[PDB]
């Protein structure tokens, strides 16, 4: 509500909150100049 | 979203989809900010070259869908509105700048693994992520070729591109208050939001906190997926203190 | 094209 969100925005209950990534997303990761 | 592939269930728990009630139809993409918040793109409300202009009373939002024409029982959320906010300088007579709008939901929607609000980016993430070449994710129930609908939601991950090459390559202003993304003719990969995606979200995800961020709405594009052409989003961080303050004061 | 959702979603 206030700026930033939620609180636990951007986690997904599917993916993140259970520690599963979906097909693409590393796609993004490693164009951050890879992240990890 | 041309050449776009089918979202897997869950992936996007933020999309909406504004619906109109008579006729009922796809209208536009949205995202959920907060339980009672939704973001989109101010020409999806108003635009008089088209005398579009809805109110409340004419828009549905549906959370938690997947499949565009089927009301997912159990699955999915409709809500109605309270209240529409355009942002006071949205310029809709010539370059759609600052096309963002705010819809206060009538009541709370509760989250589940269906729907689930995306994070909106603090000075610090819009800094490190907004850079030319890292890509960005764009979900939407829109046409699938410029002249051809999907029955499941679509995504297409998209890079973000110098902001010289996007103002080279259309003859519209391009001010502060938008990037754009897109494969450049020379990178043999293809895609674009197109007509029906209009006000859903770009997102990316933070190495540092794992957490999607939006950090665009998709605005406009000349065509879907041409070649020499990129597709133009609201930046979100330039306009958050627009975005704060009518939270935090309705 | 679209299927018909609950009527108390209209009123
Ligand atoms: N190619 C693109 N990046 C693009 C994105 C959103 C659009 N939205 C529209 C659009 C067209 C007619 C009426 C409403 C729209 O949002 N064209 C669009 C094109
Ligand atoms: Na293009």
């Amino acid at each position: 509500t206030f700026g930033s969100g939620e609180a636990d925005c951007g986690l997904r209950p599917l993916f993140e909150k259970k520690s599963l990534e979906d097909k693409t997303e590393r796609e993004l990761l490693e164009s951050y100049i890879d992240g990890r | 979203i041309v050449e776009g592939s089918d979202a897997e269930i869950g992936m996007s728990p933020w999309q909406v989809m504004l619906f109109r009630k008579s006729p009922q139809e796809l209208l536009c993409g949205a995202s959920l900010i907060s339980d009672r918040w939704v973001l989109t793109a101010a020409h999806c409300l108003l635009y008089p070259p088209w005398d579009k202009n809805f109110t409340e009373n004419d828009l549905l939002v549906r959370i938690g869908k997947h499949s565009r024409t089927r009301y997912e029982r159990n699955i999915e959320k409709i809500s109605m509105l309270e209240k529409i906010y355009i942002h006071p300088r949205y310029n809709w007579r010539e370059n759609l700048d600052r096309d963002i709008a705010l819809m206060k939901l009538k009541k709370p929607v509760a989250f589940s693994d269906y729907i689930h609000p995306v994070c909106l980016p603090d000075r610090e993430t819009a800094a490190s992520l907004l850079q030319a070449g890292y890509k960005g994710r764009v979900t939407g129930w829109g046409n699938l070729k410029e002249t051809g609908q999907p029955s499941v939601l679509q995504v297409v991950n998209l890079p973000i591109v110098e902001r010289p090459v996007c103002k080279d390559s259309t003859r519209i202003r391009i001010t502060d208050n938008m990037f754009c993304a897109g494969y450049k003719p020379d990178e043999g990969k293809r895609g674009d939001a197109c007509e029906g995606d209009s006000g859903g979200p770009f997102v990316m995800k933070s190495p540092f906190n794992n957490r999607w961020y939006q950090m665009g709405i998709v605005s406009w594009g000349e065509g879907c997926d041409r070649d020499g052409k990129y597709g133009f989003y609201t930046h979100v961080f330039r306009l958050k203190k627009w975005i704060q303050k009518v939270i935090d004061q309705f | 094209d679209f299927e018909e959702i609950p009527e108390e979603y209209l009123q």
